[PDB]
């Protein structure tokens, strides 16, 4: 007549994210006049055709 | 343990261009400059450096 119990335990969790994001961009134009040609980056139809 | 890291860049540059002028440097251009500068010029003593 004894009795024992024992018990153990472990967990363990890890978890790791990255997130990367990079743009470029380069636009240029020539002709018209400048302050018109500035309306083209806006990439509005209308816009480009006032250039 | 928690660790939560953001970086975020973000560079622009907008460039208009509209009309250069230019100057031609002839001779002639002397007879163009104001009066009191132009004496201010050649009544430099140029004998002193430090004029």
């Amino acid at each position: 007549t004894g009795q024992l119990s024992a018990e153990a335990k472990a967990k363990y969790g890890e978890s790791i994210s990255s997130f990367t994001q990079y743009s470029n961009t380069h636009q240029e134009v020539r002709g018209g006049d400048g302050a018109k040609a500035h309306g083209v980056f806006s990439g509005k139809k209308e816009d480009f055709q006032a250039w | 343990s928690l660790r939560n890291a953001e970086n975020e860049f973000t560079r622009i540059q907008q460039s208009i261009n509209l009309w250069s002028l230019r100057l031609p440097s002839v001779k002639s251009l002397r007879e163009l400059m104001l009066p009191h500068m132009r004496q201010q010029l050649d009544e430099l003593n140029v004998n002193d450096p430090k004029a």
